[PDB]
This record gives C-alpha cells, structure tokens and sequence, in this order.
C-alpha cells in the first residue's frame, strides 16, 4: 500500500548514511530535541539543562541569516585552507560522523564569520532602505 | 423508599441457554447492581453503575437498560451460574429471582 | 474556490480541562506583621492589586465540584505546612513522666465531675543532675489513670510522643488567594442558581480567587462565602445516604463562643532553651466554656433550610433534626479553633426540631482539649500551650453539613442529621466556583489562502 | 516472528447486519510521525488484493462507509457496518510499521 | 488483595446483645467504608448502617435505632498501618432476628458509588 | 472620545465569539502566555513547566513555515474527510470551542502533514538557489 | 564471556558472566518468632 | 581564568556603598553557611 516503516526511519536513523540521504530527513532529529524531594532536584536540573542547550543553539542559529528555516545558504566563500575535499564527494561519499572529525578544528572561525557577514548585509539592507 | 420488583421468580433452563432477568425499579435516573449468590456461600457483585463489571467477570454477563427498567442478560449458562440474583440500589433489595436447571 | 489550505492560527482563545500546581497569593497587608506570626505569610507570593475579573459572553462550560481538584490539592498542602510549623517548634519527650493528679481545688459536688486535674510531676531541669517537682494544671481529656494511690500519665504517651506549638505562631485563618501558573486560566461560575454539576451558562475569567479562609470545623462552617439570593442545598446523588447535604445558607448566624477562666500560664524549663508552658494556677472561678447563638436567628434560619430540603423531597414531607448518633469526639461535637485554643461543643440543643408542612439566646456546653490529633495521622499530635485571660470569639456559621438518615421503611419523615467526617467538606463550600482549564492555543482552520512561492 | 491472528475463522453474514473482522499483532502500531500503520486488504478468488483501510479511521478516496477501521494498540478491528452482495471475499490485516511484512491469515465471508 | 475475617457464630437469648468483629487487612483502613448487612431468610437482604472508620462517624436504618451501635479500632504503629478493625454491637435481640450478618467494603474503583460492595466478609450467623 | 473600553477586550475575552472576530484579535491570548523552602520548589517546577510548553509550541510552529508570523497560510490541501463542512460557514457560524471538539481527531495528521509539506519546500527552494 | 582490563594484572577483577543459568536455594530453616520491645514514645524495637 | 575587566569611555556612573545591595546578600548567607557547617557536627547537651 501507501505508507510504509521501511522508508520512514527514526530517530538517529540515517546516523550512518551519506549526507544526500541524510539531509532528506532533518525533522526527525529536530523534533525530538526538548519534549523527547531530592530526585524531583534531579528532575529539574536536568529539564532547565534540556531548554537552555536548545536555546543556545536556537540562539547561535538566530543571529546567523537562518531564524527557523533549518537549511539556509549564506555568503562567506569556503575557503579551501578548513576543508580541501571536493565537492562531488562530501555528499555521497563521506558521512556525517566522518566530517565531525574533519572539521572540529575550525569551528569558531566559521561561526565567528557567519555573525560579521548578517550584521554587515543586516545594516546594509536597511541603507538600501533607507536612501527610498 | 425505592422499592426493586424481579419479574420472572423461579427460572428454569438448561445450560448452553441464554437467559434474561428483568427488574423493576420506582424511581427513575439511578445506577443498579447485580449480586449473584450461589447455595451456602458468600455472595459476590457481577454489576455496577447498569453496566460495568467486576474484578475477575466473564464477558457473557452484561447487564443494560435505563429509566426504570434493568435487563441482565448472561448468554451461554454455565452449570455454575444457576444461583439466585439479586437487585440493589442505594440501599434496597430485590427478593431475588432463582435459576434452576430444567 | 474549492482548493481549501490549512491555515494555522496561534494564540487563539480554547481550553481543555487540566490540573496543575497552583500557589499562594497572601494579601500584602498582611506582610506588616514580622516573621511568620502565622504561617505562609513570607513564604509565598505577595499578591496583586484588582484582579482582572472579566466576562465571556455567549459561553457556557460544564462545571463540578464533586470530581473536581484543587480541593484535593488544598487538603493536601494544608496538612504540609501545618508540619511546616511544627518543625521548630520543641520535642516534648521528657514529659512522659508517672503524674500524680488530685482534684483542683473546688467545690466537688457528686452530680459534676473534675474538668480539670493537678498532676504534679518530676522533670528534669536544665542541669543533668538535678530534677525539679513542679506541678501544672492538666483537663480530663488528656490523662488516663495507670492501674491505695491515684497516679496517671498523658494520653499520647503511649504510641506518639508529640510536640509542643509555639507560641509566636498564631492558628488564625488568613486569606489565601489560590492563583493558576501562567498558561492556565481559573475559571469562575458568577450564576446565582448552581448546585453542583451542570452546566453553568455564566462564566468569568480571573488569575487569582478570592480571599479564601482556612478554617477547620467539622459540623457548622464558619466564617466563609455566604450565598446569593436562597438558601442553596447541594450534594451528590441526593437518594445516597453517603454523601454529605452541604448546606449553605444566606444570612449569617452570629456565634458568640467564650471561655470564663482566666487560666494564668507559667513556664516549665524542660532542659536547655527548650521552655514548656503548663497552666498554672486559675484565678477566679471554674466555668464552663460555652457557646451562644440567638434563638430567634437560629430558628429563622432552620425555617430556610427546611424549605429549600422539601425541594428535593416533595411536600407534606415531616423534616426533622437529630444529634449525630455516634462517633469521635471530633464528630459528634462542633469542633474549631478560637484564639488558640480547641473547643469541642455540643449541638444538641440546635439540631433537635420536627417540622410539619403547614430574645433568649442557646448555650452550648463546649469542652477543651489539649492535645490535637487533626487528619488523624499516625505518630503524630500537638500539645497546644494555654493562653492568658479570658478568651472570646465572634464568628458566622454560614453552613451546615448535614447527612441524611438511611432509612428502609414506608415512612415520611427524614431525620437530618449533622455530621463532619472528611475535612475536605468545608473546603468545597468555597472551590465550587472555581475550574481551571489549560490554554490550548496553536488551533488550525481552512481559508482560501496559499503561501506563494 | 510477529504474530497476525486472525478471529474469527469464517463468518456466514445477513446482508445489513453489521459485521466485523479482528485481527492481533505482538505489540503496538502507533509510529511517532502520526499514523497508524495497520491496514486491510480486500481479496477475491482468483483476484489480486486491493487496498481498502489505510490510516484506520480514516476512510480512502474510493471507498465508502461500509468499511470502518477502530481499535488501539495491538487490538484491531475491521467493521463491515452495511453488507452487499460484493462484500463477500477473503480479508487480510497486514502491519506496515516494520520490516518484514507480515499478513494475516485469511477471513473467508461468504453469502447464506 | 482485600480480605474481610468475621467472628465465629454464636447463640443467645432474647434480651442479650452480640458483638460482631470485623477485621479488615489489606488496605488503608483510614479511607473506606465498612458498611454491614444483615440477611434474613425469607425476607431478602437488608442494609444495618456504615462507619466511616476515618473518626468513626456511622448512621444507622431507620428501624434499628435505639439497638445497634457500631465502633472502630484504628492501627496505632507505623510498622503496621493498614489493619483495623470495625465492630457491631446489635442490642436487644429477638427470635425473628436469626440471621445472617456481613461486614462490607466498596470497591476502590472511582466510578463507583459506596454502595456496590466489592469485597465481602465470610459471614456470621447468628441464632437466637 | 478616541480609544474606549468596549471594543478592547481582555484575556480570553472573545472565547465565545464566533472565528472571524475572534481572529480580529488574537494577540491578547499570545502575549499572556509567558508572564502572566519547599514552596519555593512549588515556584520553580511552576515556572519550567510554563517556559517549557511555551517552547514547544514555538518549536512546533517552527519548523513548519510560520516562524513567528502567527497567521500564516501553507501548501497542504484540506481533505473534507476531515470536517466536511463549507467554508462560508466556519468563520461566522461556529465558534472556536465548538471547532476544537469537531477536530481533534484529525490533529496529528495535519501536524504530521505540515512537517513534511515544509520541509518539500525548503530543500526545491535549495534546489532553485543552487542551479543559479 | 571473560572480560576484563589488562588480563595480565593482577589487581583488575575478571568479570566471568556465563550463558545457562545455576539456580541455588538459600533458606534458614529456624522459625525465628518476632517480638515487639517498645523504647519510648512510639518507637517500637522489633527483637526475636 | 582571566577575567574580563574590560574598560567603559566616557561612561559616568552614580555609585553608592551605603544604601548599596550585595553587602546586604553577603551578610545573609554567611550567615546561612555558617549554619550549613554546624547541622553535621555534634550536639553538646549532655555536658550541662
Ligand atoms: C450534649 O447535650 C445534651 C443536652 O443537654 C446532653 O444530653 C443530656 O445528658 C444528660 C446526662 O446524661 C441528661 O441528664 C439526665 O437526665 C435523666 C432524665 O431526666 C428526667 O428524669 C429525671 C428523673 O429520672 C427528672 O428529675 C428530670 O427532670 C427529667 O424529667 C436523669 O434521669 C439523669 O439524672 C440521673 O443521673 C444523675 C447522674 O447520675 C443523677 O445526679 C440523678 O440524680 C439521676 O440519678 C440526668 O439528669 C439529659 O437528660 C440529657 N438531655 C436530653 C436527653 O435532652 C448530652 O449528654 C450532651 N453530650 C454529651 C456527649 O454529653
Ligand atoms: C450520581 O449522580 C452523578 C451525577 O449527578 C452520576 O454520575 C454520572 O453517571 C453517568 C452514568 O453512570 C455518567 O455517564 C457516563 O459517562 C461516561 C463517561 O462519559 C464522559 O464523556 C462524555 C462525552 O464527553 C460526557 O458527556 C460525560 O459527561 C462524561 O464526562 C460514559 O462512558 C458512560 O457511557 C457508558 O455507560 C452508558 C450507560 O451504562 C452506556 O449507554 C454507554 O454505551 C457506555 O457504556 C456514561 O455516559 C456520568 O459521566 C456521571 N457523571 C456526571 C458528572 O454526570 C452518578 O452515576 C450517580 N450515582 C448514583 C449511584 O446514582
Ligand atoms: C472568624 O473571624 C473573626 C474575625 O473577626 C475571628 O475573630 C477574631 O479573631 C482574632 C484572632 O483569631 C482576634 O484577634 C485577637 O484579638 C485580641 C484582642 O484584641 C488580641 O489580644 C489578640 O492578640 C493576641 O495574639 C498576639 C499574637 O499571638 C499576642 O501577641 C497578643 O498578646 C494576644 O495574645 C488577637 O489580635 C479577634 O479578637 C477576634 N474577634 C474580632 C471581633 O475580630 C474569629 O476567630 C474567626 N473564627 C474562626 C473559627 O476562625
Ligand atoms: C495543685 O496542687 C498543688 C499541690 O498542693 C497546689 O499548690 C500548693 O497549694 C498550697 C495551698 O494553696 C500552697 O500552700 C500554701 O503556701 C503558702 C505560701 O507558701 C502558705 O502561706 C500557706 O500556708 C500554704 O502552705 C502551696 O504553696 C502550693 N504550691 C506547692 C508547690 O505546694 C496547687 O494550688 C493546686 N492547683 C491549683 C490550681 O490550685
Ligand atoms: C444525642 O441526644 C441523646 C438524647 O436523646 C443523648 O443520649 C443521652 O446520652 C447521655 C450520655 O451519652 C446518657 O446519659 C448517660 O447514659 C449512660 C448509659 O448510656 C449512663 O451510664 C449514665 O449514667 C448517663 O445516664 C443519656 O442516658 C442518653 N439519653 C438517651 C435518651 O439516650 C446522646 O448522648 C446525644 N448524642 C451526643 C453525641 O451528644
Ligand atoms: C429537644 O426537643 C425536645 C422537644 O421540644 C425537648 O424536650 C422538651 O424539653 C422541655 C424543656 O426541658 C420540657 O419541658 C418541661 O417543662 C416543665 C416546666 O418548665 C419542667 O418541669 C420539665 O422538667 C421540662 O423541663 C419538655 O417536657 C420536653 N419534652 C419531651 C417530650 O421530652 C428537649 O428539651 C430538646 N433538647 C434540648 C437539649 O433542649
Ligand atoms: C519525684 O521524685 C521524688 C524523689 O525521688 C520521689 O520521691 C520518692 O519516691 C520513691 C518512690 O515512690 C519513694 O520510695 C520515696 O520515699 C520518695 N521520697 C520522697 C522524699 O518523697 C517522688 O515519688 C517522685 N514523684 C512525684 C510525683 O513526686
Ligand atoms: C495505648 O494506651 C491507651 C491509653 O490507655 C490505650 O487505650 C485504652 O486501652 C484500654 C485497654 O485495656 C481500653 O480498655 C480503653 O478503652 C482504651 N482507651 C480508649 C480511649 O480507647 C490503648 O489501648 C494503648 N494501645 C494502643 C495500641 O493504642
Ligand atoms: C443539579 O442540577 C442539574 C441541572 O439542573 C441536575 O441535572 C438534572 O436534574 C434533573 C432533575 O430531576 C434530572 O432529571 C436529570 O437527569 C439531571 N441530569 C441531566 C443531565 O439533565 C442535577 O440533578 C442537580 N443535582 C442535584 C443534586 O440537585
Ligand atoms: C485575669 O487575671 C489577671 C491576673 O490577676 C488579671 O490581670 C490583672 O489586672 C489588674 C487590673 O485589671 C492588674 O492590676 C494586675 O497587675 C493584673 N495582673 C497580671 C498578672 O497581669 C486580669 O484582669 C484577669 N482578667 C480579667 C478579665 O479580669
Ligand atoms: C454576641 O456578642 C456581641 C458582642 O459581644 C453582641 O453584639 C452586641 O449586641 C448588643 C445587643 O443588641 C448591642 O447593643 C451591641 O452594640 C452589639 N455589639 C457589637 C459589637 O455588635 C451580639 O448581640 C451577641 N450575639 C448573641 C447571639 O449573643
Ligand atoms: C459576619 O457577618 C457580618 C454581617 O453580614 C459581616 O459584616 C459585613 O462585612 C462586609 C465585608 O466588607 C461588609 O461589606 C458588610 O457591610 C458587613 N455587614 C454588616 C451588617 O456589618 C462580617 O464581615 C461577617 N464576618 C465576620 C468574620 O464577622
Ligand atoms: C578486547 O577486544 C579487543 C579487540 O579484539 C582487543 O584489542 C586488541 O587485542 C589484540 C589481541 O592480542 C591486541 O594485540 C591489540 O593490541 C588490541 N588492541 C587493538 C587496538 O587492536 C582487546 O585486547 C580485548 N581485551 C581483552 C581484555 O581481551
Ligand atoms: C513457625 O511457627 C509458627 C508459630 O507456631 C507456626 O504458625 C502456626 O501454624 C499453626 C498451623 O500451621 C497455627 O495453628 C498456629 O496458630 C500458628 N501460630 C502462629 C503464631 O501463627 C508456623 O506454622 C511455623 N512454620 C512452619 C513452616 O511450620
Ligand atoms: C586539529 O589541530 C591539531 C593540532 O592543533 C592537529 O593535530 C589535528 O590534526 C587537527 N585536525 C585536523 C582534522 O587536521
Ligand atoms: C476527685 O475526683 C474523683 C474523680 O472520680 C471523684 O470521684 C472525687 O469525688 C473527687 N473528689 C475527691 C475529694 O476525691
Ligand atoms: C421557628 O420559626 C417558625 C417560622 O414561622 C415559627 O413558626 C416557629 O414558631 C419558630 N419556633 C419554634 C419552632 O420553636
Ligand atoms: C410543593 O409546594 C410548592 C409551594 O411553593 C409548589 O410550588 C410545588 O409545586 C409543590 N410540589 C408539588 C410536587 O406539587
Ligand atoms: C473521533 O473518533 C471516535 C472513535 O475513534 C468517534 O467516536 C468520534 O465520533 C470521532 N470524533 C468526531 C468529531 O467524529
């Protein structure tokens, strides 16, 4: 029939798969992400520890261009120094665990560029506003 | 006072029957219960509220009926099943209707 | 036209039926007075000016108060703060001592009997070493006689040795305004015609309740919530001889309970900074505590509730009243707090009439007792201290809690009678107001609209 | 192997009455995306089986509401509310939660 | 489980006064009804009166007032808190009241109301 | 004068008007929704549970394409298998209440439908911004 | 299956967890009646 | 490490130290950690 569990995996499901297979479903691993008299003191701290990690991240991803939309292009170039693979490859021959390793070091300068380059078009479209 | 009537008195069939009890109440809009008491032993509930059951009940007991009419109906008696019935609301009874093998 | 899409609309007025954990709201007035003279008054939330009582219009909403919570709730944090001031307060374990009680110093005739008893005890002191005679005053309530001679020992001693109250703390009632979380309305029935269930075509939306008082009496609630226009009766299944009849009736009965002696405390050093008060000598004479209520009131009153009953039990329907046939000495009596102090009375002089369809004031012997065993837990009680002078209270019954007599016979009368049972009872006589639902907003409705690309 | 059984094993049914066919898994059906994945095949001798409930509780784009789909999980019934004379056929529950496929036994209905 | 043990038969005569125990083990015996039932032969069950065994609060019938009265006995331990036991003292007996006597409980079961006694004593009979 | 009190409704205040009044204003539920020793805990374990179910209304919203616009139309076709009642009616007709109870069947389908409707939009939008 | 750390130490358990269970039956056959001595104010000590 | 004392131009700020907060909050739980450091350690009634 219409309607399968073969194709409709879970959570972590395509944790092994190339990246091509592994970008068709990113909801699954979002939505799973905050919901699912001493030990209600383990129960609390491990709540607020859940919704402020969602937030962090929420927040890093909220000050690049991307507010909600869980994929969005940007405007740094990449330059070849952080990763110097091809293209053709990193989306069907690598996987996702398998670029973690390869870019860890340059983290931070990545997310350092991405806030300069919104704050720089931010200010800029409001120029462009405001000359009309 | 609510007074209960069982209709059929001594009912006599033979087992792998269904059978019927009918009870008459006066005063409408009430639950109803169904104690059933076998010879010389402790009785036990089969109903409540007309229509639910008790812990560790077959589901050939089923009782229904609203207003001041109450069937309990058992489909497929048993030999063990041919005890007296009784009616209860609130606090009065029914004199209790018998089953008898025929 | 037909192409219907899925528009979804967040922040939009629905509700479901919930629970969840409410909180105080003190009324800040009562913040002048310093560091916890009642409890709950520095631990929980100082409250907010004008709560926004505001209508909704065209709504009808299914309320109860018989399955409802936040009665359950209520009972359930009442006895944990009640715990919560007993904490400090001190251990009284070293006054498990043998006594040795005579007779107060009055005039024995044989028709009376001793209300109050001597025992002169030992106990130790502040030294280790040394042990003091002292002596104390003590009610027939809270000895039992070990068995010539007459020795006698405390009644809690066996199986619960129980702690004393301070007296900084006070046992008054001080309102409490139950208020919901954010994300959770309280919705409240403003219908001057509302038994228990049903639905209720008037509703009114607020954050906060109204000034609820925390009271404990059994039969004769007092103090609290009077009605609208009618006596208004309500229960359960009204044929069930189980289920309390909540009276609430709309004029308020003005009691007038007392104690005459003066009853002049002392303390008794029990060890190191651990003081114990006993009651020392009474100066004046030994009276008993009762209480009043006008018999032209009272009566006027019975003559409401006898109407309202045959509502529900036709005409020519002879009503009449009887005094709690058995139980407790917390059931059978109008058990309350006053000042500090735990009366116990008699109302057989009230509930005790026949009605057919066609100045002077009632004294009420009451009786005290010390020791308190309220919700009836297990290893606990609480040796409430004596207080000076003489003590005197006005307060409002507004409510009864009767119990119908569970007959089997073709008769016509129905003897009502009072009964306390569950101290859950006095509690939904002020929560029958008030639901609380969930906001549910994030609802969904088809428009002809499309998200253009 | 999960388990389909099938109850009961042929029904003789009055065309009208409503009639209904049970079928049991090992465990629940209940997916976290928001669907049910338990279904119901139509099968006539010597004919290829077509799909008639998916989504149970939720009627297709072909079939009317003589088919009916209810249960929870692990326990699902096939309600048949109003019989023709085309209903009569073999029924079959099928899971597509996981993998394999499993199908059921087979509940023969024929005419009186 | 719930278990309800009476007390054994007796005989007695006309103008005395049994005393019936009732001892609950099982569950709380601070929260639910313990009711009793008399059943007499040619007459159908018939209700006495409950105790609500949380302060000890009964009601009676209309017709047996004045002759029964019904007390309890609470667990006074915390090794042991849910034992308990209810009483009945049913005064001034006559030859038409040989009976059988049971000691009730309702059901823990939330949409139930007192009455529809779940779990029931072994049963007394006693004979005037 | 300008600015009165009878058209300024409060919290909750339209809950019995019918949907197109009641959409007129939905900004007064929205803003109430966050703000407003061991009771204390009753203080914290009331405060995580209201920011809690505030974010995971905000989560479900966003990943579908409505970040925080709070009217928004979308791509998913309404199947009159779900309500089968016209659309003249139910935004004058019914009210709210009697919607939620007309429906809640049938929610789960559609917030299973909406996730997969955004996220077949948000990757062809890639697909349209990578070729140029 | 054996599994340990370093299996050439000697300081280090080696966790033997083998695949049919050996059932074993422990009893104490004295009867051992109970008593109840009572300290204080409802504190009871429970002796045999 | 390093914390980051970072400097404020041409910033003017009204100050107070008597009516000034967290010299009240200091004294408040000093307190209270003193108290924290003696329910451990042994009551000394039975030296009186
Ligand atoms: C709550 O309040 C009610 C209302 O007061 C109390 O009920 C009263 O209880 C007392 C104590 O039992 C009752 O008093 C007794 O009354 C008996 C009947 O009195 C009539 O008969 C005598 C002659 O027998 C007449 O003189 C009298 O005028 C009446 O016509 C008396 O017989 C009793 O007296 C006997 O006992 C006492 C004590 O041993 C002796 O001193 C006497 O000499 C005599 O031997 C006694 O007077 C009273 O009647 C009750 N009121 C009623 C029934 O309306 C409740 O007790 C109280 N609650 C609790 C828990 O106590
Ligand atoms: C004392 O009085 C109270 C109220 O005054 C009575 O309580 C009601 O009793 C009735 C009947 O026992 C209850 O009705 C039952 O409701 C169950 C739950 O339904 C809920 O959901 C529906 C739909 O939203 C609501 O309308 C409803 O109010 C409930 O909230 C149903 O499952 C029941 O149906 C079952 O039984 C009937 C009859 O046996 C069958 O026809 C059905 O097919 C099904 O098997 C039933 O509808 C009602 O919920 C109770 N509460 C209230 C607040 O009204 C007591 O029964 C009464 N007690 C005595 C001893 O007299
Ligand atoms: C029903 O409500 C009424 C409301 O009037 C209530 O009656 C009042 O109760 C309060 C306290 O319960 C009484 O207030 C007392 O009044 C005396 C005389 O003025 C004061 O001395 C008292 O102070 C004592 O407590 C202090 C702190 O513990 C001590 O420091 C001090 O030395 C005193 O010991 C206290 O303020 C008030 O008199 C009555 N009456 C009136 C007319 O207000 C009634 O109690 C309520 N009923 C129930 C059952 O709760
Ligand atoms: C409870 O019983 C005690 C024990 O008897 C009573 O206390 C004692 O009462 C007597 C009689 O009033 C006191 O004796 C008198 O003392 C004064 C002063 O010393 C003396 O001048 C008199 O000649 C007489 O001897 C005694 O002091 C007093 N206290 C003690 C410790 O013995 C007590 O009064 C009784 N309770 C009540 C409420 O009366
Ligand atoms: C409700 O009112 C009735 C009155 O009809 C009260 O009954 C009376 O109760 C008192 C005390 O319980 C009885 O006095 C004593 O009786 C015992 C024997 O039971 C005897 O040993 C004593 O010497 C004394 O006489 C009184 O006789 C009794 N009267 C009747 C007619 O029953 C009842 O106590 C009231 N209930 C409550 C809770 O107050
Ligand atoms: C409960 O109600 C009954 C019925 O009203 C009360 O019984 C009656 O009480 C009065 C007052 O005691 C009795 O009056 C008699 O008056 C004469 C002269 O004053 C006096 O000599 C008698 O000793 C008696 O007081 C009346 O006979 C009596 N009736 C009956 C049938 O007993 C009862 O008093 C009420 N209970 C309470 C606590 O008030
Ligand atoms: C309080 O302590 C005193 C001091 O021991 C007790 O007095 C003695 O009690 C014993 C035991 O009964 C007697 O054999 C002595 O003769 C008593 N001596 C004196 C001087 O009285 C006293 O019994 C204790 N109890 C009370 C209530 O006073
Ligand atoms: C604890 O002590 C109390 C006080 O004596 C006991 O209560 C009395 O016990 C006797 C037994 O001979 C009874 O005759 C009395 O009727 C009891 N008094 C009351 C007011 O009921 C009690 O039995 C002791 N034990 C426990 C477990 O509480
Ligand atoms: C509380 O009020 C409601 C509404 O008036 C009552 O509900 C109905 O009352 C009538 C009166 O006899 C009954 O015939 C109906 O069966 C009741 N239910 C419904 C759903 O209509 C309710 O009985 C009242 N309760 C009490 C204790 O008076
Ligand atoms: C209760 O007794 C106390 C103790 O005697 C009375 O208080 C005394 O009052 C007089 C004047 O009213 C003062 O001169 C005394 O100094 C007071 N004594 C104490 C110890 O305070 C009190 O008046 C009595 N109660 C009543 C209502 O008269
Ligand atoms: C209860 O006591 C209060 C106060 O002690 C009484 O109220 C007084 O009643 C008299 C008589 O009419 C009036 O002169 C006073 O002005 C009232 N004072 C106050 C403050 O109200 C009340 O009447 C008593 N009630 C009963 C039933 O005894
Ligand atoms: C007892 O009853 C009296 C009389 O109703 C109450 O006094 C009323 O209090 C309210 C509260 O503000 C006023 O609005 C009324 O005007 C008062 N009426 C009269 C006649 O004074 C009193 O509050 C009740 N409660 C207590 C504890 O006394
Ligand atoms: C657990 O298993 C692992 C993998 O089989 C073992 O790791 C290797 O074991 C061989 C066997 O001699 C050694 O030569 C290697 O040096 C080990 N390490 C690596 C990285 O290959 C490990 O020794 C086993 N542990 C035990 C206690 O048996
Ligand atoms: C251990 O000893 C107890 C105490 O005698 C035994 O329990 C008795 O059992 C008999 C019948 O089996 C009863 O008649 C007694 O009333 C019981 N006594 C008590 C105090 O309960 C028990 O049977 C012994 N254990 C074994 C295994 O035999
Ligand atoms: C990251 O940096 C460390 C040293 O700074 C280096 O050893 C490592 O190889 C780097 N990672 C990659 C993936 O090159
Ligand atoms: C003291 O109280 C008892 C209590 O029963 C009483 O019997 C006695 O008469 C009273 N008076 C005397 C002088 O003992
Ligand atoms: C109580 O009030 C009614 C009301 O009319 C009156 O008839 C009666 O005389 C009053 N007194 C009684 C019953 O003692
Ligand atoms: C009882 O009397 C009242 C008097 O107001 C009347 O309205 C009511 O109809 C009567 N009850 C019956 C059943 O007639
Ligand atoms: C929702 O489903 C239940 C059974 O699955 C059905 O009884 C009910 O009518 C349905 N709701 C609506 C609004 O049709």
């Amino acid at each position: 029939a219409v309607g399968i569990g073969a194709v409709f995996l879970g959570f972590l499901g395509a944790a092994g798969s190339t990246m091509g297979a592994a970008s068709m479903t990113l909801t699954v691993q979002a939505r799973n992400l905050l919901s699912g008299t001493v030990w209600g003191i383990k129960q609390l701290q491990a709540r607020v520890l859940a919704v402020e990690r969602y937030l962090r991240d929420q927040q890093l991803l909220g000050i690049w261009g991307c507010s909600g939309k869980l994929i969005c292009c940007t405007n740094v170039p990449w330059n070849s120094s952080w990763s110097n693979r091809n293209l053709s490859e990193i989306w069907d021959n690598m996987t996702w665990l398998q670029w973690d390793k390869e870019i860890s070091n340059y983290t931070q300068i990545i997310y350092g560029l991405l806030e300069e380059s919104q704050n720089q078009q931010e200010k800029n479209e409001q120029d462009l506003l405001a000359l009309d | 006072e609510i007074v209960l009537t069982q209709s059929p008195g001594i009912l006599s069939l033979s087992p792998g029957e269904t059978a019927t009890l009918f009870c008459k109440a006066s005063q409408g809009g009430n639950a109803m219960t169904w104690y059933q008491k076998r010879r010389g032993q402790v009785p036990r509930l089969l109903i409540y509220d007309t229509s639910r059951r008790a812990s560790g009940v077959p589901d050939r007991f089923v009782g229904s009926g609203s207003g001041t009419d109450f069937f309990l109906t058992i489909n497929k008696l048993d030999r063990e099943d041919f005890a007296v019935y009784y009616c209860q609301q609130f606090e009065f009874f029914g004199l209790g209707s018998e089953l008898e093998v025929h | 036209a037909e192409n219907l899409w899925v528009t979804v609309y967040y922040g939009v007025p629905v509700w479901k039926d919930a629970e969840t954990t409410l909180f105080c709201a003190s009324d800040a007035k009562a913040y002048e007075t310093e560091k916890h003279n009642v409890w709950a008054t520095h631990a929980c939330v100082p409250t907010d000016p004008n709560p926004q009582e505001i209508h909704l219009e065209n709504v009808t909403e299914e309320f109860n108060m018989w399955k409802n919570n936040m009665v359950e709730q209520m009972h359930t944090d009442i006895i944990s703060l009640w715990d919560q001031s007993l904490k400090p307060c001190v251990k009284l374990t070293p006054l498990c001592v043998t006594l040795q009680c005579t007779n107060v110093t009055n005039n024995i005739t044989d028709d009376m009997r001793g209300e109050l008893k001597n025992c002169s005890f030992n106990m130790t002191t502040e030294l280790r070493d040394k042990k003091q005679k002292v002596y104390s005053l003590f009610y027939r309530l809270d000895v039992v006689q070990i068995n010539s001679n007459k020795e006698y020992r405390l009644i809690n001693c066996n199986t619960s040795a129980c702690t004393q109250a301070c007296p900084k703390v006070s046992f008054e009632p001080i309102p409490i305004h139950y208020c919901a979380p954010a994300g959770f309305a309280i919705l409240k029935c403003k219908d001057k015609k509302f038994n228990g269930t049903g639905p209720c075509p008037s509703v009114s939306t607020v954050q906060c309740t109204h000034g609820i008082k925390p009271v404990v009496s059994t039969q004769l609630l007092l103090n609290g919530s009077l009605a609208e226009e009618e006596v208004m009766i309500r229960s359960e299944n009204i044929t069930n001889n189980a289920k309390n009849i909540l009276v609430q009736f709309n004029t308020p009965v003005q009691i007038n309970c007392t104690r005459p002696n003066n009853n002049t405390r002392k303390s008794i050093r029990i060890g190191p900074g651990q003081a114990f008060y006993a009651t020392g000598d009474i100066i004046g004479d030994i009276r008993q505590a009762h209480c009043n209520v006008s018999k032209a009131t009272w009566n006027e009153t019975l003559g409401k509730v006898v109407k309202q009953l045959r509502k529900h039990f036709g005409n020519n329907t002879i009503i009449r009243f009887a005094n709690s046939s058995g139980g407790d000495l917390e059931v059978t009596t109008h058990s309350f707090n006053c000042g500090g102090e735990f009366f116990y009375c008699n109302t057989s002089g009230l509930f005790n009439s026949t009605w057919i369809s066609n100045n002077d004031s009632i004294t009420l012997p009451c009786r005290i007792k010390q020791i308190i065993n309220m919700w009836q837990r297990i290893g606990q009680c609480m040796y409430a201290p004596p207080i000076q002078g003489v003590i005197r209270c006005v307060s409002n019954i507004t409510g009864l809690i009767l119990t119908r007599d569970g007959g089997s016979t073709n008769s016509t009368t129905e003897t009502f009678r009072p009964g306390g049972g569950d101290m859950r009872d006095n509690w939904r006589s002020e929560l029958y107001k008030y639901k609380v639902v969930k906001i549910e907003p994030l609802g969904v409705a088809p428009t002809r609209c499309k998200r253009r690309v | 192997d999960i388990v389909m059984t099938q109850t009961p094993l042929s029904l003789s049914v009055t065309p009208g009455e409503p009639a209904s066919i049970s079928c049991r898994s090992s465990q629940s059906l209940l997916h976290s995306n928001g669907h049910t994945y338990v279904h119901w095949y139509l099968q006539k001798a010597g004919q290829s089986p077509q799909l008639l409930i998916y989504e149970v509780s939720n009627r297709a784009s072909g079939v009317p509401d003589r088919f009916s789909g209810s249960g929870s999980g692990t326990d699902f019934t096939l309600k048949i509310s109003r019989v023709e004379a085309e209903d009569v056929g073999v029924y079959y529950c099928e899971q597509t939660l996981q993998i394999p496929f499993t199908f059921g036994g087979g509940t023969k209905v024929e005419i009186k | 489980q719930v278990q309800l043990v009476q007390s054994g038969a007796v005989i007695k005569t006309p103008g005395s006064s049994v005393k019936i125990s009732c001892r609950a083990s099982g569950y709380n015996f601070r929260d639910y009804s313990i009711h009793w039932v008399r059943l007499i032969p040619d007459k159908g069950f018939e209700w006495i009166g409950w105790i609500k065994p949380l302060w000890g609060a009964v009601s009676y019938a209309r017709q047996l007032q004045g002759r029964v009265s019904m007390t309890r006995q609470l667990s006074q331990d915390p090794d042991d808190p849910d034992w308990g036991v209810a009483y009945m003292e049913f005064s001034g007996l006559t030859p038409a009241d040989t009976a059988e006597y049971f000691c009730v409980r309702r059901g823990s079961c939330d949409y139930c109301g007192d009455f529809p006694w779940q779990y029931w004593g072994q049963g007394t009979v006693v004979v005037v």
